[PDB]
């Protein structure tokens, strides 16, 4: 009787006689609704009510069942009601009804209309203000005032300062352009807490103050600001991928002949569908115009199309261009510019200046203390950054968000505030948590994949659990296959600003040795990831061979513990032929260089003297057994 | 209601060749029995049952516009399709008994007519005929009579017959399931999720001991003739190499050292150690995909492993 | 007229795949005769008779709402039920034939419709069909036909014939029958009696040199196929343990030294010892239960005896 | 040498890059003759290509 919006994924007969009946319905429903109409329209008898029906006199309105009692109660007035003393009735109806006799019956009824209209229009400017306060108190959008809100930071795989920062508000995910070391630049892709996610290199790019991310229909384009191999600024447009990427026919341009005269770099708004591109200006009329950039409007359409269609030009003056206080960034809401400037040390306190386009004014200009609060920063380095506009499509509620890097020297920092309105921030805090090293209640955190191949592939920070069953497989693990039967703490702590992340695994188990080792990844270039350095970590606990009892060789880790009984030793190779089964013996190694390494075996005999004999194999050779034996004292 | 018949070359259907067919039917599979029947004892033993052979019947009729052109159109048909030459057969059907539609009779908007003297009931594209499924069948020809009805109207009765194994060979690999490449080729009779590098459509694995498979075919394929091929990249150097299966048997390879990044080309019933100079000795056992979940334990986490393989059915 | 295949792995009933079935009629079992005939007397010597195969046959049909989707079931079809993988067919009837009910034409109480375009007579829970009897049959396929009538509608012949006994193996052990924990798997045609605990229901005995049974089965178990299977703690200490009994052969166990605590697991011609490491050298003799009165005979009183079978049928 | 990307640009690609398409011109006119190929389902019914 109605339509399938649940359909079969398996594709099968289900499924295609869903969609065949689902068309066939909606055939059926349509025409039945047009049947209806249509009979509605011709012969359904009494189709409305009479109240409905709209009777427009001049500058009157009235249903038609009002109209028509009206009518009938007229006639039926003017038939069967008493009438007489008319002079006398219309001067007795000369009064008010308050006890004040007018002088005449229109000035009585003018008076009397008057005093209800003025009421009224009392009590609709009433309303009016009242609507209006409401308004402006619940959407209040005054970035003039409205002290910042922290939104999140942001955790990219880049010892670079951070130079823009857009949010998408159909994914929930940010892209952030930092200027890597040379001319090139790379846009990192990332989740909405922090958590890195992907990156693109754009090689051969600007320092890409800004660039635009366009949803065309449903996929993300950027426009970015790249120059070629001849050092040719070029307005480009791309997609997003991950790894790098070069100017070419993979990256189309726009329109060529308009956008590559000078340095130009856009801004998109969708609430509008406007782009506006912050063209720099040559050095011949830089002083003549008294402006490093102008910003010019022009509609998304006219530049999809070939068309330029300027809609509104500015310049920047150097009063917001100045070297102290130099661009940072852009945005665009409502017809209001946003300047965002900042210099790279606290003392050149930074300003953001909002100001229309239309008028080329001041609308205004605050200093706002981002970051470290007080001033006191992290070290002294406030280096600013650019801004946005974020529109949740749920609300329709735009909140301005600000990037700022408060971190010194090599060390960044990358914070992130909001001017927004209510209902953003707490929404975009609230889309996904921070990281943490326990998920919220001081729980053990999930891997990412179960019986994991790679140990390198856990990038996410914090602490898990490898049940012994999942320990299996682990291609790079400190431990052989045959070692492992019990699950493993396993814990990756943050690196560096680059791609790098420490690891730990210390086994579970009550009843023996707690042993646990150490690395260092590179998520990056697996090659360059470190080796299973191991602490001791003993608790009196023993440790045995397992049945890989084929020679003492493969025992290459270090500063071990393991038990050999006589009958265990009666099995290995490397184990010497005067002393196979004669008592128990505790193995120890020591390191040396790579391949090579020693080898100590000590004798468990109380009453009878000790004895301990050192072995070096590997790369320099096999090794033989050197004894050293104890003089019974007491 | 074509019969389309991939030859090895060639591709043929037979409306396009004037000729008209009334229908198609396929008969099951000759499932010959191996009863072994005991001297004294109600009841008889099963030595085995086997699948043998699926024999299809097509009854295809012609119309020519003179009596003469039978002769050709005839010999045409013999020539077009009596092949010895294992050919790939596809069946087609219709989604609609079609009729001529509503018109208007006032000279305009008159009637079409086909090649052959038909009334041209096929006013849009989405009329004509579909590969009813994405599958074929190995098949060759047996003897047929042409009994000529009246006019230009003669029938005949084609008795075709699977070639090598009774079964709906599924056209297309399980890569391109994998990859979505192809178009076509993936009816509904294959009942197959959309969530394609989800489970039940991937059969490209990487870094483990131990996954899963679901075999859509509803018949097993064990028989060697079938393409069932397997390549994996071991992972980890090892001296042995087992890896077990259910619905099907264990597998070995011992006797042979082997390395990491060494690649092995498991075909039917043959190993190829590194693509070339099969080393085949060791424990001569080939993998059985029945239907649904195949789930398969290797040893020693294969850093990929792969197969395509094609769906049968019964 | 639901057709039910219990097949290893899974059950399957066709009604519930849209397949109708018109009817299911079961051939007897083949009698192959062995006669020997005198030169010149007036007579034939019957070596031997035997039991062979219980044919069976079921034609269905199937409709559609299209003419292509007729394809998509008849393959369904073969795909679901031709299998040389030997499955336990169950038969199903209904206990009437039913017709649609009264109703009101007031714009109210109108008819429904099957997933198929059919009249639902099946109003009420107790409308639908019944597995009319507590008994199955191992069962395989032979060659179909699939001749499409007119429209969506097209007809079957399913030809399936006796896999190892040609009997009606009851579903369910004796134990069931024992315990009355299993519901359903008991039909009427099994002339039962109510007293669970009573005579004739009861297979386990205790502390007896002598006991009863009532085999319920027409055919009888005289075959090892049939899942008889006999245990016995044996109560007192011997050298030697004979028992007897009546529609069958005498039994010994002779040469081996047994205990009173230990048990004897007596399967179809082979007998545990203790459970495992098989000591049947000793007379092999198979008992056989023919029907009714089976009157065993021990020699020293064993304290427990048990003996879960299957009922056959012919 | 050269090859589609940033040297050439497109003409109103979303309404005619459906199918095989080629042109020529007419100056006298100013006509763009669009010569337009067909698939091969529409040419099914069409006769032509």
């Amino acid at each position: 009787n109605k339509l399938i919006t649940d359909l079969s994924r398996v594709f099968d007969y289900r499924y295609v006689d869903e969609n065949e009946y689902n068309f066939k319905l909606i055939s059926d429903m349509l025409t039945d609704f047009n049947f209806s109409l249509e009979y509605h329209r011709n012969k359904e008898v009494f189709a409305h009510n009479g109240e409905q029906i709209k009777y427009e006199h001049l500058n009157v309105t009235s249903s038609v069942s009002d109209f028509l009692t009206y009518l009938n109660g007229r006639f039926s007035n003017m038939v069967l009601g008493h009438n007489g003393d008319g002079i006398n009735e219309v001067k007795d109806a000369r009064v008010d009804n308050t006890g004040y006799d007018h002088k005449t019956l229109q000035d009585r009824l003018y008076h009397d209309y008057s005093t209800l209209d003025a009421f009224t229009k009392k009590v609709e400017k009433a309303v009016d203000e009242n609507y209006k306060e409401y308004r402006a108190t619940e959407y209040r959008f005054e970035p003039k005032e409205q002290e910042p809100e922290f939104i999140t930071d942001l955790s990219p795989y880049t010892n670079a300062v951070m130079q823009s920062f857009w949010v998408d508000p159909r994914t929930k995910i940010i892209y952030m352009t930092q200027a890597r070391p040379g001319n090139h630049y790379m846009l990192s892709r990332l989740k909405p807490n922090g958590q890195f996610i992907d990156r693109l290199l754009v090689k051969n790019g600007g320092h890409g103050t800004h660039n635009a991310y366009r949803y065309i229909g449903n996929e993300l384009w950027i426009y970015s600001a790249v120059l070629d191999a001849n050092e040719n600024n070029k307005f480009v447009r791309f997609q997003y991928r991950t790894g790098e990427i070069t100017y070419g026919n993979e990256m189309q341009d726009v329109m060529p002949n308009i956008f590559n005269d000078r340095y130009t770099s856009a801004i998109y708004n969708p609430i509008e569908n406007l782009m506006i591109f912050r063209r720099e200006y040559k050095a011949s009329e830089r002083q003549l115009k008294n402006s490093l950039n102008f910003v010019e409007v022009r509609s998304a359409d006219d530049i999809d199309k070939g068309i330029d269609k300027v809609l509104y030009q500015m310049d920047i003056p150097m009063e917001y261009t100045s070297d102290t206080q130099p661009m940072q960034g852009i945005t665009y809401d409502a017809g209001i510019l946003y300047w965002y400037t900042g210099d790279s040390k606290p003392a050149n306190p930074n300003y953001l200046q909002g100001f229309d386009i239309k008028t080329k004014e001041l609308l205004f200009k605050r200093r706002i203390d981002i970051g470290g609060v007080n001033n006191n920063f992290k070290g002294d380095f406030q280096e600013a950054e650019g801004l946005d506009m974020y529109y949740d499509l749920e609300t329709g509620r735009k909140a301005l968000l600000i990037g700022v890097t408060i971190g010194p020297g090599n060390n960044r920092h990358h914070s992130i505030y909001s001017i927004g309105q209510r209902g953003v921030n707490q929404f975009l805090k609230n889309i996904a948590p921070q990281v943490s090293m326990t998920d919220s209640g001081g729980r053990v955190k999930p891997l990412p994949i179960q019986n994991p191949a790679y140990l390198s592939d856990i990038t996410e920070v914090g602490h898990y659990y490898i049940y012994t069953q999942d320990t299996q497989n682990a291609l790079d693990f400190p431990l052989p296959k045959a070692f492992r039967d019990a699950g493993w703490f396993f814990d990756v702590l943050p690196g560096h600003y680059n791609g790098a992340l420490r690891q730990v695994l210390t086994r579970n188990s009550t009843g023996r040795n707690m042993l646990k080792f150490e690395r260092v990844i590179d998520i990056f270039n697996k090659k360059n990831n470190g080796a299973w350095n191991f602490c001791p970590q003993n608790a009196g606990y023993w440790e045995h061979i397992p049945k890989s009892i084929t020679k003492l060789s493969d025992l290459k880790i270090v500063g071990l513990d393991f038990y050999i009984t006589t009958e265990e030793s009666n099995r290995f190779t490397d184990f010497p032929k005067d002393f196979k089964g004669i008592a128990g013996w505790i193995l120890e190694v020591k390191s040396n260089t790579p391949g090579n390494t020693t080898q100590v075996l000590r004798r468990n005999n109380f009453p009878s003297a000790h004895q301990f004999l050192v072995r070096n194999f590997g790369t320099g050779g096999v090794g033989k057994w050197s004894l050293f034996e104890g003089k019974v004292v007491e | 209601d074509i019969e389309l018949t991939k030859k090895d070359g060639t591709v043929i259907k037979l409306s396009e060749y004037g000729f008209i067919v009334n229908d198609i039917v396929i008969d099951s599979m000759q499932i010959n029995t191996k009863y072994q029947d005991k001297e004294n004892m109600n009841g008889r033993i099963l030595m085995g049952s086997n699948y043998i052979s699926r024999d299809i019947v097509v009854p295809c009729f012609c119309k020519v516009k003179n009596r003469s052109d039978i002769a050709y159109m005839r010999d045409m048909l013999y020539s077009l399709t009596t092949d010895i030459e294992p050919m790939y057969l596809r069946e087609i059907r219709r989604k609609e008994e079609l009729n001529y539609r509503f018109t208007q009779p006032t000279s305009d908007d008159y009637v079409k007519l086909d090649k052959n003297n038909f009334p041209d009931y096929e006013y849009s594209r989405h009329d004509q005929q579909i590969y009813v499924n994405g599958k074929q069948y190995k098949v060759i020809f047996n003897g047929v009579i042409n009994p000529k009805q009246k006019g230009n109207k003669v029938s005949f009765e084609l008795k075709f017959e699977t070639t090598e194994l009774p079964y709906g060979e599924s056209i297309g690999t399980s890569l391109e399931l994998e990859e979505n490449k192809k178009v076509g080729l993936w009816s509904f009779d294959f009942n197959i999720d959309w969530h394609a590098g989800g489970d039940k459509r991937k059969y490209t694995f990487e870094n483990l001991s131990k996954g899963t498979v679901y075999y859509h075919g509803s018949a097993p394929n064990d028989q060697f003739n079938m393409y069932k091929k397997i390549t994996i990249i071991l992972g980890e150097d090892t001296e042995s190499f087992v890896w077990n299966l259910t619905h099907a048997e264990i597998m070995k390879i011992e006797g042979i050292k082997l390395k990491a990044g060494d690649r092995i080309v498991y075909d039917s019933f043959r190993v190829y150690k590194n693509g070339v100079e099969i080393s085949t000795e060791t424990n001569i056992s080939q993998p059985k995909f029945k239907y649904g979940a195949n789930k398969f334990e290797f040893n020693q986490t294969v850093q990929k492993v792969q197969f395509d393989l094609k769906f049968y059915y019964k």
